């Protein structure tokens, strides 16, 4: 159950990751940026606990 | 297995023979160090029990402020010093009584009820450091000078009757002496920290951060150094991970 | 489909997340009486053991201090008499503090600190004699027992009466004595919802007991039927005869207490009646016979209902003719 | 023809056909408390008698064990001292439990397990006496007899008072000491039928005491004239004059109610008043005197009556003038 | 003239002419707390006398009839070991039943008669022990000497409050304990007539106390001024200020009554306010003062009044502005 | 600024300057259960002492006004054996008076005072052993201590309920057991002017608990928000939400009182809500949750608030729309 938990978590901050740097002129286009920021902070907790 | 007799009934009939010094027997000395253990034992058990015992399985204790009074690392590392050397006066009781006949009593008792007192002395302190309430634990403190007080007592016959370092009782009386006058650190938990009874203001420290239901479960980082090594939080999740799943 | 309060009389509540500890030691007494049986005789008998224990242990270190575990008698007296092991010292301890006093061993008057632990053996065992007889007749005198023998309808009803249709239970006494100023709380439980919008989950809102002066006074010799009239002031005004099924949030509790008369000690008793167990319609059968010139009442017939006919909607609507 | 409770003030009821006993001994205190007299001894002395054979037995099968009881002595000690029947071992119960301790016989402490029912029969022994003496002093404390002291009147009347007509009574209290906080409870129970057909045998409706705020509390020192005024909301609007007779079903009950000063501990005192025990149209002497500085009473005049002018109809027909 | 009750709260009145003391013998318990202190004394050790000096003559008549008065010793043991006098049985029973038991005298396997009267005696000491011991402790713990604590004012008065006239008085408590529940029945008493000429003698009607809520019910922390509102519905009504002189039939009595805190038992305070008694036209002095963070009152200012202005007529008067 | 009662339930106030002591010498008792526990402890152990030492001095002047402390024994029997000291008759008031008994020290029936001490020694024993025992019991078992298990909230609010403005608190109980016949008295205190120019320091007005009868009486289970709607017969209809600040004269207590289930006997719990306590617009948490088919009460969220809106003005301007 807690490995299976830590993998479904570890996917999306991956995702995150591809995401922005696809979208690295067009999240800069936005002001966004600190939004972004907090939506990985919140990936990467989730991932350490 | 004997008539059970405390000073051996070692047909010289004097062990028990107290007649030229009142504390120069050397089984008083065994005999007064019983007393702060059984002290102990009859006064905390009333209350952990009415305490701890006598709340029922309906109702539920706190699951948050694991408020820590200070010099707590160094009295959970001292305690377990303490059972190792309670450990040590026991089985030096069993090689010192059975070489001769029928069962001098006054080599095991002590450490016995001195391992049974620091065993209910550790879980009354983690009671009182649970449930916060600092008004008690000078009965731990009269229980730490009475050992101390009995133990220097034992220390300064031995030191009378030329018993140097090569018996190991001596020097393991030693360690347990310099071991209770370590475990005053009580005093090291009443000034010029937490203020509780005898000073005039109460310091009156706050809780910690994390703890006032911030969702956090984790539960590591502020427990006790007992359960900080064996993980005695974890089993709890490992329980309720059994006939549940665990979701984030 | 959760109940407030059993059909016995327990209530079903938690008590989850009481931070304080720190107010339940400064009463001893009341957590005291409020345990179960055998922790009651488990603290009671280690109570007297531990005191018996730690007496014996004073006696033995002042019989070991003054010699007198040693057999070498010159001529000097003892402490006490005859005492040569830690057996005859518990046995000294036994026979001072519940005072049974045989004479083998007695105290002479050579120690004056055998005097001194004596005294306060007699002070301590005069202390814990008092507080723990008194603990042990304060735990079997207590009248929650009572609620036993105070029954209650298995099924209350709904039927009409004067006009107006009144909610009826019945309650019975079973003793041949008495309970004294008995009164009647019936409250409803649900949740409900403000129209701030505020919402409790277990609103306990009171209906009144309908009785004649509006004081909630009975006198329990017959059992009687408790009816309460169903009014525009009460919560029951709305209540459907499509609302009596399973998960409902409905709960009618009867809460009747008063003083017992023989005890002379305060009793409770407390039952429910669920959205299930409030039939519509029916009324109770009268029980109470009559032969050889004394009141009669069958038991057997208790919850005993007839299935009267009754306008089958709301008290509402039947206010409107 | 047949009364609810008699004029001492026990309940004529029967209480047949109860099925649960499981309910009975839930509670085995109430029903310890609530025997006669000679059970109540015999429960007493049976109690502590056989607790006093079963100890002598647990002592002489001790004995009996340990070869104590075989006089073939060659130089070991005894468990218990000087024992050699089965009636000294009963003599050594009885100088344990009830901690009389001659020494004669005494506990030595060569047998462990004479020494582990020394322990139990103390034990034992605090919890018996604890609860026997605490049982017979709330036998013999209860407030049921303070019943007999408080006195009502033979007849109730109903005369004219203020216009309106009252339904009177006289109730007295025959100590020096008071009762604290005495309420009334006058209930009339007949049987009644409902306009939509439920009859129900003894209804115990509710007359209120007229008082002067209306709750119903009064001050027992002299002998006070219960009184209360039949209006319209009253179920004795439609009393007729010619409705006193026998076999007439109608039963008005007064309860009192309230907690002695002297013992503290609550009472209760009821009595009844038939249709032939109503006196229409006669009223109550005045019974209170003075003399010496002192208001003084007659209580051998308590009950006499003087036969008024009343109007010889019903109260709802006084109404229309 | 002749006052009801006095200022310290013993009520003035005589119960002549009982005839019955069939109702007295049933309840000896409540006429056994009723004494005096002499009386309960004298009660107290002689009852317990008299069971010792029967139980002896018990005593004395086995030892007779055994032969062992008679000292011809050739083998045979005793009933009771070293009785040879009366006075040796006296020493004998006062051994069993208090248990003190010495062992110089005992009770040898003999007699089989002397082994019923020794389990007789048991039984009736523990009786008598538990009644007496019980009857001493609740004489000394019933809750009229509360009353003592209770104060009242010397005088009551009468004043203007918020457009009405009020008949105030003043309340203390001079404990640091409280009294939970206290409540207040305020009666005025007199000899009226009624208009069909009924004359009662000391009609105790009820005025209400004026609280808030309308129950009767208040918190005895700071001494407090319990006022009632002189309304038409208040027999106060027509009160004349020049009615308040000597020989005037009309007695204010206010009865205070509640469970003590500590104790646990109900206690009654009980004053009166004669016609004398009863000021016109002053009010009290605020006697709450305020220093270092706590309230402060001072009972040496506590019965004092002021003298304000008042309209010097009935309350009927001035209600017509 | 300063307190009436505090948080935790101790009223503050001072009783300065009684000038009568003659009261409190009139009942000893509820002052000896009045104090403090090492002075119950103090006067428990020094009136057992000295009941000791008293007939100590009178069985040593018995003993050498005999001769019997001289050693001269020619063949004359003594008053009490073995006595040669002071301390042996110590020994000998301690072995009667607590009844040990141990029969190296006994009465010989040679002395008749020594019977006369012994009976007197007996009855003074028992008397002191009733008085002081119950003394202790009853001192260990007074519900005072009770009040740290019923709890409230830190802060009361006011919000709106059905269309008024309700001033909301909560008490919750923290027993499994519970507490029978639970009422409730809030009380308002300030200091108010009279339009007659009467000025009292703390006026003891009360506020009415809404509960649905109009009698204030609960269930003590859950933890239930007691409210009180505020209307224009309330003195809380002024009452302004800028008058929520420190040195504001506006204290309302809340007095809870009720008998305790286990013990019988009656409790009282006391609180405060001053004007910082009291807070605006906001109102209680829902903190009955359900899970397993039981209710489930969290006490960690229990005085936890959550500000809805509210209009911020008074009552009396809220009803006029």
């Amino acid at each position: 159950d807690l490995q299976q938990l830590d993998d479904t978590t570890q996917l999306p901050l991956l995702s995150h990751f591809a995401e922005t740097v696809e979208g690295l002129t067009t999240i800069r286009a936005f002001r966004y940026e600190a939004r972004f920021q907090q939506k990985l902070l919140e990936y990467t907790d989730s991932n350490n606990i | 297995m004997g008539p059970l007799a405390f000073c051996g009934s070692e047909n010289h009939s004097a062990a028990y023979r107290v007649d030229q010094g009142v504390l120069n027997n050397g089984c008083f000395v065994d005999a007064l160090n019983v007393v702060p253990h059984v002290f102990l034992l009859f006064i905390t058990f009333p209350i952990l029990f009415i305490g701890w015992g006598s709340q029922s399985s309906k109702v539920h204790i706190h699951h948050s402020t694991w408020l820590h009074f200070p010099g707590h690392n160094l009295r959970w590392i001292l305690t377990f010093m303490l059972l190792f050397v309670l450990v040590c006066e026991i089985a030096e009781g069993i090689l010192s009584d059975g070489v001769t006949e029928s069962h001098h009593l006054h080599l095991y008792m002590p450490a016995g009820m001195a391992f049974m007192a620091a065993v209910t002395s550790v879980v009354y302190y983690h009671n009182i450091e649970t449930s916060n309430f600092p008004k008690l634990l000078i009965a731990l403190l009269v229980y730490w000078t009475l050992a101390f007080i009995t133990k220097t007592i034992k220390f300064v016959k031995f030191l009378d009757h030329a018993i140097g370092f090569s018996q190991l009782r001596f020097c393991l009386t030693g360690l347990l002496v310099i071991l209770y006058g370590m475990l005053l650190l009580v005093e090291v938990n009443v000034i010029r920290v937490r203020r509780y009874i005898f000073f005039k203001t109460p310091r009156e420290v706050k809780p910690p951060e994390d703890l006032q239901d911030l969702g956090v479960r984790f539960l590591q980082p502020f427990v006790n150094l007992l359960s900080k090594g064996t993980y005695w939080w974890m089993n709890a999740f490992i329980k309720t991970a059994h006939k549940k799943p665990i979701d984030l | 489909r959760a109940r407030f309060v059993s059909k016995k009389g327990n209530c079903n509540v938690a008590h989850k997340n009481i931070r304080e500890q720190g107010r339940f030691l400064q009463d001893v007494f009341t957590t005291l009486v409020d345990l179960k049986w055998p922790h009651t005789l488990l603290i009671f008998t280690m109570s007297f053991l531990c005191s018996w224990l730690l007496f014996a242990m004073a006696w033995w270190l002042i019989a070991f201090a003054h010699g007198d575990l040693a057999p070498s008698e010159g001529t000097a007296e003892p402490c006490v008499t005859s005492i040569h092991s830690f057996s005859s010292a518990f046995l000294f301890s036994i026979e001072v503090q519940v005072t049974i006093g045989f004479g083998g061993r007695m105290v002479t008057e050579e120690c004056p600190l055998a005097i001194l632990i004596l005294i306060v053996q007699n002070i301590v065992g005069l202390m814990i004699n008092a507080i723990m007889l008194g603990s042990i007749f304060m735990k079997t005198a207590q009248a929650h027992r009572r609620a036993e023998t105070l029954i209650f309808s298995k099924h209350a009803v709904i039927a009409l009466r004067h006009g107006r249709l009144c909610f009826m239970l019945r309650v019975g006494d079973l003793r041949k004595s008495m309970i004294i100023s008995a009164t009647i709380h019936m409250q409803v439980v649900r949740k409900t919802t403000s129209p701030e919008g505020e919402v409790v989950p277990l609103h306990q809102v009171d209906i009144p007991m309908e009785n004649g002066v509006g004081g909630n006074s009975i006198f329990l010799v017959a059992p009687l039927i408790i009816y309460h009239v169903i009014d525009a002031n009460s919560p029951l005004y709305d209540l459907a005869p499509s609302d009596l099924h399973h998960h409902q949030d409905l709960e009618i509790i009867v809460i009747l207490e008063g003083v017992v008369e023989t005890t002379g000690i305060t009793t409770q008793a407390r039952t429910s009646y669920l959205a299930d167990e409030i039939l519509w319609g029916q009324r109770f059968v009268p029980i109470v016979a009559e032969e050889d010139g004394r009141y009669s009442v069958d038991y057997s017939k208790f919850d005993n209902t007839v299935k009267v006919p009754t306008p089958l909607c709301t008290a509402r609507q039947l206010d409107e003719d």
